[PDB]
């Protein structure tokens, strides 16, 4: 048996999207593209954070 | 670091020490230290206290 | 939700009190008794 | 005083790790944890009665 | 982590086990493992050990 993460806070804007994360332990982030160019990205996140795709 | 030991019969101790180094695989995309209530279940192998052939 | 000043009163003393946290309840587990749930943590002590 | 406490009685509950990876019913269970004051005491509620015959 | 336990009537033994984090503030503008000799006072908060109502 393994937990489960938190929900984050989402705000919208032209073309982007803003997330606040709140992690209680290293928790893994990934996104890609849909389409023909997937454009893999990923990164570890140990402490409260704020980014922008 | 790995040690054994056990009394006798004369109330005397004994001791072995061997070096070693113990780190757990990690399983799913989080790391975490305790059994929690709510989460999910994913696939994993241990040791089965039989003693048959 | 996770900034300072998530919950505001007048004064130490008063009985009205604002709050802005998400508050979202879950499906129980299989076989227990329980009321899980999830909320945004407090902003005041990560000013601290 | 501990006059509060004639009427009462303890009470079991889950618990989520009995000491082998798996859960069970206990006597003993935890409460919430409060970690407030700045010189780091904590207070812990659980579900027996010390002190009481 | 943390874990409470206790010794039954009839020589049986009790456990529970429930995640936490624990990691007391600083105060001041040094970081110190234990109490000193010759220093200074600085303010602080904490519990009394009073049973009143």
């Amino acid at each position: 048996r393994v937990p489960k993460a938190r929900n984050p806070t989402v705000t919208y804007g032209k073309n982007q999207v803003t997330m606040l994360l709140y992690p209680d332990h290293p928790t893994l982030l990934s996104y890609r593209n849909m389409g023909q160019e997937p454009n893999y990205h990923e990164e570890w996140v140990t402490h409260k954070k704020e980014v922008t795709l | 670091t790995l040690t054994v030991g056990f009394t006798d019969s004369r109330k005397i101790s004994h001791t072995c020490t061997h070096p070693f180094h113990h780190e757990p695989p990690v399983i799913g995309r989080e790391r975490f230290h305790s059994r929690p209530q709510h989460g999910k279940e994913l696939p994993c192998s241990t040791y089965v206290q039989s003693t048959a052939a | 939700p996770g900034q300072f000043g998530d919950i505001q009163s007048r004064t130490p003393e008063s009985k009205d009190v604002y709050a802005n946290t998400q508050l979202v309840l879950q499906r129980p587990a299989a076989g227990t008794v329980h009321v899980p749930y999830s909320q945004a943590p407090s902003g005041f002590k990560y000013w601290l | 005083n501990f006059n509060v406490y004639k009427a009462t009685r303890p009470y079991l509950a889950h618990c989520p790790d009995c000491g082998e990876g798996h859960s069970c019913h206990s006597p003993i269970a935890l409460e919430r944890i409060r970690n407030e004051a700045t010189d780091g005491t904590l207070k812990i509620q659980v579900s027996l009665q010390i002190g009481i015959k």
